[PDB]
């Protein structure tokens, strides 16, 4: 089951130059304070999300600021993705900016939702402050990265509640008393991300630590051929096998997965099947008692049929658009309405908006344009409800249908109720800028074929990684060479 | 008719080694002395059925106490001589019953003390010597102070041999100057079942009450002195979850209460003249008002103001002006700070002679700042923030004579006193505190105190120096976790209120001694 094993996330900090001075113009004790604010968000999610927060590696400039720092934090995201994206070659699951500076914001840090495993979503900005308030926002800006959400029509409507009436919770808004524990409700928003493939990076236990190693903390460093969550845990998983954080003769493994009693799985055996048609299940190597690295479909194969295509390991069509954005109960309306409301090029429905000005949809582009669902609520799920609900009522041989949508804001650039970019439009065919393209425009990546035409010469499926992961009775990168037995 | 233990002339008797006081003596016998005697005490009432004698001396004796009223039926007594032994301490009445005593003696028997007018009763007194003694010089010899000055009767010199610090010092040279025989102290009167967090008095009609918020529960208590054979009483509460802060505002006769709280807890109340139950009135937008964390009341130039502090950063600090059906928004402060307390005070700000009002704000990290009081906009001008202080969690005022100071309170680091000067505030003396999450002065009866408190350790108390002009240590308080402590003023009765978050909270007695009597 995805919900029950403990994750990992890998975390790089970077600690601007206004962080760098507020502590003694010291890379020691901004290094040991970053640290500790870790080490705060770390205690809330073992005991809360069961995923643990490791820091692989820290980066402070001394030297000057590298770009240009804004009391905007949606702006301070975004250039600091930038500079990510063209300058850390750092492997990580997540990178976050921890700035000396005080955004004027309502928040107290910005981070792009569900953007765990992306290179240029994959991160945040925390503001400055003490030490156990700036592990809260740490803590909630990596719930956006996980794909947490504060509001819902569950939590607005009371469904959902914070059972914490003296202090707060960590998506709400923080006081002088700063919340320990999250809502319910925000665990199984977690585990709903986790169903629907994202955050698959978020599986590989990091091995090295950047601090010297220490025993019976749950990690396994230089020194140490084994290790275990605490001594006293120990006797679930370990106890066998690991002593004084060494193994004795007969001892393969530890504890895992791949780990039981003292001895690996044989190779080939399914530690985790694939949790929808963009995963792909991962089999023991005999070498380590972890589960391999999680792995997914690449980017541009089909999911839920035709109906999708796989991002992050994650299906995005146009019904779970509407499910996501309007809740559960939502449908995706009939392509009737669509097609019926690109032409009018009305409030009701419109491929976008240049200045001020509705575009008239191309015919092929109906399904690229404003997002129509039938069923919809008084308020969205997440964001705030930008002018008003459109409905529009069509009729075809005595059949009525309402189409009903909105625009939902969560940044300014970034509107709800317009149809993702990746949802396909048609077969071969994507979405992008509200407008239908074919999928040799988004120029993808492959992995290695012999056979011309194909992925894997068919025989295996291409992971987002660009290495095959072949069928049975098929070896090597390309799943050229056959098995000695059919 | 002279007993064997005493060596008697006619008119004289010496008697050495006697056990007991014989009470026979011939009738012809004027004086009488005790030499060495194996006496234990003076019999109480002693030397009775002998008024014949003018004279009586003991030396060389062992007393541990002389009694009340030993020397009575003597009322031809004149000369008395006690010297030359060892005794601790005798009763203050023992010389009363003769009003014939001339001449006494008591030198050299090294008394370290005498009781307050063991002097009254005798008018005819001529010489008295106290000297040879070992005096160690306090509040008693103050009254002796007294005495020396007043009496008429010649007094050879004495000194103090005590404390160290007054040695060979003449007991006739000593004023008033440096001995403080009054002295004040906190006992705690009374044990509450419930933990508190802030604390507030109102009076109405002429019976004061008392106003706690108990977080956890979210009770607002309001108690009453009960007057009859009770200290303290609650007779209502007012129920809001997670009450934070409660300030009753008394306004033309009228009770409102002012709750605050995490969700829904922008509250304002009002009292029903009939049947003293409370009844809400208004609700403040809980989309700009949130997690407050302090209020505070104060009134400038015939309004009524009320002041909010936002320690969230999506809130904003709130002024609210009063109109007279309600409150409603005034002005705002401080957008996108948290703001952990906020105070006011009224100083006087040069060139203007006249006190000017301004509110001083603290931040979680960001120093405090101060506002300046504008009447024309009717507005806070002046932005400034006190300079080389950080992490203030609260700001609290006294006022000294003319001079205005504010305690600064840190949670870990010195939490200083500062002068106000003209322009800024000046640095008067760093206190370091472990854990304090309030720094109080407080006025009672031209004392200010200081309370700083401490969740870790003792609660450290520090009193007032004129002299010095800086506040010294005072006295130790207990309190597990205290976030306020509040004056609190019956008729002529005085007692202070410690909150405590993490157990029970305390109420202190404030009683003045005098050691002089
Ligand atoms: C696992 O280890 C074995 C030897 O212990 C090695 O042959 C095999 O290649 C390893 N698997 C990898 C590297 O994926
Ligand atoms: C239109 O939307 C409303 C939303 O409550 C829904 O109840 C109704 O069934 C829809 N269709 C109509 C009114 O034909
Ligand atoms: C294809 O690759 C080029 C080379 O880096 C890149 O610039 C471009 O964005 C890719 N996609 C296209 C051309 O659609
Ligand atoms: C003598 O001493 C007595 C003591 O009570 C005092 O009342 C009186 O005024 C004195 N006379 C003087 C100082 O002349
Ligand atoms: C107020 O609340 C306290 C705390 O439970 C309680 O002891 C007291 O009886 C209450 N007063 C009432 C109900 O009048
Ligand atoms: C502002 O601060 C200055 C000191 O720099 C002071 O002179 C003035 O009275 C204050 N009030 C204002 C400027 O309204
Ligand atoms: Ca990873
Ligand atoms: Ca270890
Ligand atoms: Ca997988
Ligand atoms: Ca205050």
């Amino acid at each position: 089951n995805v919900e029950e094993e403990t994750k990992y996330i890998e975390l790089m900090i970077v600690n601007d130059h206004l962080m760098f001075k507020k502590h003694r113009l010291s890379v020691v004790h901004t290094n040991t304070y970053a640290k500790s604010v870790v080490n705060m968000a770390d205690l809330i999610y073992k005991d809360q999300l069961k995923t643990r927060i490791v820091l692989v590696a820290m980066e402070t400039w001394a030297t000057d600021n590298k770009f240009a720092i804004s009391e905007n934090p949606l702006i301070t995201l975004r250039e600091f993705m930038k500079y990510r994206r063209d300058f850390i070659k750092e492997k990580s699951d997540a990178v976050h900016l921890f700035s000396g500076s005080q955004f004027e914001s309502s928040r107290s840090g910005a981070a792009y939702i569900g953007g765990i495993c992306s290179l240029l979503k994959g991160g945040g900005v925390n503001e400055f402050g003490k030490t156990d308030l700036m592990a809260v926002t740490l803590a909630q800006s990596l719930a956006h990265n996980i794909g947490i959400i504060s509001d819902k029509r569950k939590l607005a409507s009371g469904e959902c509640k914070c059972e914490d009436t003296w202090s707060g919770c960590i998506m709400g808004d923080t006081g002088y008393y700063l919340p320990k524990k999250f809502t319910q409700c925000n665990i199984e928003e977690y585990h709903d991300f986790l169903n629907s493939g994202g955050g698959a990076c978020l599986f590989n236990k990091p091995s090295k630590l950047l601090d010297p190693p220490e025993c019976g903390n749950g990690f396994i460093e230089t020194g140490e051929e084994c290790d275990c969550g605490t001594p006293a845990e120990c006797v679930l998983e370990g106890a066998e096998c690991c002593k004084k954080c060494t193994l004795t003769q007969d001892s393969q493994c530890s504890d895992g997965l791949c780990c039981k009693k003292c001895k690996f799985q044989p190779m080939g055996t399914v530690c985790r099947e694939a949790v929808n048609d963009c995963d792909i299940r991962e089999t023991c190597s005999g070498n380590s008692s972890q589960c391999a690295p999680n792995i997914h479909k690449m980017d541009g194969y089909s999911c839920d049929g035709v109906q999708g295509i796989c991002f992050g390991g994650r299906c995005k069509t146009r019904d779970r658009q509407c499910k996501y954005i309007w809740g559960q109960k939502v449908t995706a309306s009939d392509k009737y309405c669509y097609e019926k409301l690109n032409i009018e090029g009305t409030e009701k429905g419109n491929c976008g908006k240049d200045k001020d000005t509705w575009i008239q949809c191309n015919k092929r582009d109906v399904l690229c344009g404003y997002l129509l669902c039938t069923n919809i609520g008084n308020i969205p799920r997440l964001g705030e409800l930008d002018g008003e609900i459109t409905s529009t009522l069509v009729v075809q041989q005595g059949r009525t249908l309402n189409c009903s949508g909105g625009h939902v804001k969560l940044e300014e650039d970034v509107d709800l109720g317009y149809v993702e970019d990746g949802t396909p439009c048609g077969p071969q065919m994507m979405c992008l800028e509200h407008r239908c393209l074919p999928v040799a425009s988004f120029n993808f990546s492959t992995c290695l074929s012999s056979k011309e035409g194909t992925i894997c010469s068919g025989n295996g499926v291409c992971s987002n990684e660009l290495k095959c992961v072949c069928n049975r009775h098929w070896i090597g990168s390309d799943c050229n060479t056959y098995f000695p037995h059919n | 008719k002279c007993p064997a233990v005493c060596t008697c002339t006619k008119d004289n008797a010496l008697c050495e080694n006697a056990r007991s006081i014989p009470r026979t003596v011939p009738p012809d016998v004027i004086s009488l002395s005790f030499v060495r005697s194996g006496f234990t005490e003076i019999s109480e009432g002693s030397f009775l059925f002998t008024p014949s004698l003018q004279l009586l001396l003991f030396t060389s004796n062992s007393f541990d106490v002389i009694s009340d009223d030993a020397f009575i039926g003597l009322p031809h007594l004149e000369y008395l001589f006690i010297e030359n032994n060892n005794i601790k301490s005798i009763s203050r009445h023992t010389f009363r019953g003769l009003k014939s005593l001339i001449h006494l003696s008591l030198a050299n028997n090294n008394l370290q003390t005498l009781p307050k007018d063991i002097f009254k009763g005798l008018d005819s007194l001529t010489n008295v010597d106290l000297r040879g003694n070992s005096f160690n010089c306090d509040c008693k010899l103050k009254w002796l102070v007294e005495w020396l000055g007043h009496t008429n009767a010649t007094v050879e010199d004495i000194y103090c041999e005590g404390p160290p610090e007054y040695k060979k010092r003449k007991i006739n040279s000593l004023s008033s100057k440096d001995f403080d025989c009054i002295i004040t102290e906190f006992a705690k009167s009374q044990d509450l079942p419930y933990q508190s967090l802030s604390i507030d008095t109102f009076s109405y009609l002429n019976d004061e009450y008392v106003v706690i918020a108990q977080p956890f529960t979210g009770k607002c208590i309001f108690l009453e002195w009960d007057h009859v054979e009770k200290t303290f009483r609650n007779y209502d509460n007012i129920t809001g979850t997670s009450t934070v802060v409660c300030k009753p505002i008394v306004i033309e006769t009228q009770l409102y209460v002012i709750v605050a709280q995490l969700f829904g807890g922008s509250h304002i109340y009002k009292r029903d003249s009939f049947a003293n139950k409370f009844i809400k009135i208004q609700d403040i937008e809980i989309l700009k008002i949130r997690k407050p964390n302090d209020i505070e009341t104060f009134k400038i130039e015939n309004n009524w103001y009320f002041v909010v502090a936002d320690s969230s950063k999506a809130g904003f600090t709130t002024i609210y002006k009063w109109n007279g059906n309600g409150f409603y928004s005034h002005q705002s402060l401080h957008a996108w700070y948290r703001d952990t307390d906020v105070e006011y005070l009224e100083i006087v700000r040069t060139p203007q002679t006249l006190r000017t009002p301004h509110l001083i704000l603290s931040s979680s990290s960001q120093r405090p700042v101060i506002y300046q009081w504008n009447k024309a906009t009717q507005l806070f001008t002046n932005q400034t923030d006190i300079p080389n202080m950080e992490d203030v969690y609260a700001v609290k005022h006294f006022s000294v004579k003319g001079d205005v100071y504010i305690c600064l309170t840190r949670f870990i680091g010195d939490s200083k006193v500062m002068k106000w000067g003209g322009s800024s505030f000046q640095d008067i003396q760093r206190m370091p505190s472990r854990g304090s999450m309030v720094f109080q002065p407080l006025q009672i009866n031209n004392y200010q105190y200081a309370i700083l408190g401490s969740d870790y350790s003792f609660t450290q108390v520090y009193n007032w120096d004129a002299e010095k002009a800086k506040f010294v240590k005072f006295q130790e308080l207990n309190v597990q976790a205290p976030r306020s402590f509040t004056h609190v003023s019956i008729n002529k009765r005085n007692f202070l209120f410690a909150s405590s978050f993490k157990g029970n909270t305390q109420i202190y007695k404030h009683v003045i001694v005098d050691l002089s009597a």
